[PDB]
């Protein structure tokens, strides 16, 4: 295993990847399509979901068929960093969805989630969000640690 | 408008057309073909809001595009990302980046605003000055027929 892995997700996921590019090989990114993409991500790991070109209810049943193929990409570390939006389409079910795996691999991580400010539908989001992360806590029996920033 | 020429117009509608063409050219930091479907298909993730005729506005400053009454669901791009503000209150927001070698980029930021209180004025508007129109030509009276009852007239209109 290695000592960490970095696991970023949608576009807020994306841009927080680029300031820490020099991490390398252990960053992992995940996002529905390439609109955040950039030249630095090169440097680390991008999976994009296929099929997948805002809306979390939408969104989920296209890519929760996916996430096996996406957690073979991540490799076994002693300790996760996971970071998305909890107000976007993608971050907020890209993220949960890999947590959740995280927990089954019985294993320790913080996430690092941005609480989105904008609209009534990032609002919602963030509640959802949330709450999915709740629900997953009570799941897994297992604390789900977040570092919260609001917008 | 009265006194504008059609060429004025034209040219106008063509400036916002592209305006509209860069936004959908799928170049943009953040903004995805998805993000453009639900600014303007607004009422497929929120359902508790009324399908209707709603205006576009196409500002070009922050102030301009927050002067937008009832705003409902709004675009914004931006050259210099230093200059994002998350202004106004709309029900649905989102934000692009624009490239400095995107040669097709035309302004420093530009705001695609979708409200629809707005329609209703532009309606009244146009009653209104038809009415205006139509009351200074209807206000007409006609004179009495130049026949009388007298004129043996047949079936094609002929008097003879
Ligand atoms: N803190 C932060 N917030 C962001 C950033 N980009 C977008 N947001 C906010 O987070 C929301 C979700 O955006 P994003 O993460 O790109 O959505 P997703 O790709 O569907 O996961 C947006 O509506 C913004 O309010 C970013 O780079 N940093
Ligand atoms: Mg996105």
């Amino acid at each position: 295993p290695v000592k960490v892995c970095l696991i970023f997700a949608g576009g807020t996921g994306m841009n927080v990847a680029t300031k820490l590019v020099d991490l390398g090989e252990a960053v992992h990114c995940f996002d529905t399509c390439d609109k955040n993409v950039v030249d630095v991500h090169r440097s680390v790991n991008v999976t994009l979901t296929k099929g997948t070109r805002g809306n979390r209810k939408v969104i989920l049943p296209l890519v929760r068929p996916q996430i096996p193929a996406l957690m073979d990409t991540i490799p076994e570390a002693d300790f996760y960093i996971v970071c998305y939006s909890l107000g976007g389409g993608s971050g907020s079910v890209l993220g949960p969805l890999i947590t959740g795996q995280l927990a089954d691999r019985k294993a320790s991580f913080v996430s690092f989630v941005v609480g989105a400010m904008e609209s009534t539908d990032n609002l919602g989001n963030d509640i959802d969000t949330m709450k999915t992360l709740e629900a997953i806590a009570v799941n897994k029996h297992l604390p789900i640690v977040v570092n919260y920033v609001p917008n | 408008t009265q006194g504008r020429s059609y060429e004025s117009i034209n040219d106008e509608i063509a400036e916002k057309i592209r305006k509209v063409v860069l936004l959908v050219n799928q170049n943009h930091g953040r903004l995805d073909v998805h993000d453009v479907a639900n600014w303007v298909r607004f009422t497929d993730k929120h359902n508790y809001l009324i399908p209707q005729v709603c205006e576009l506005h196409i500002e070009t400053t922050r102030k301009d595009a927050e002067n937008v009454p009832e705003a409902i669901s709004q675009l914004s791009l931006y050259l210099d990302p230093s200059k994002e503000v998350a202004f106004g209150t709309p029900i649905y927001r989102k934000v692009g980046i624009m490239k400095v070698d995107d040669l097709d980029v035309t302004d420093d930021q530009i705001h695609f605003v979708i409200n629809s209180v707005g329609v209703v004025e532009i309606m009244k508007t146009i009653t209104d000055s038809k009415l205006e129109m139509t009351r200074q030509q209807s206000k007409f009276t006609q004179r009495n027929p130049i026949i009388d009852a007298d004129d043996n007239v047949d079936e094609d209109g002929m008097v003879v």
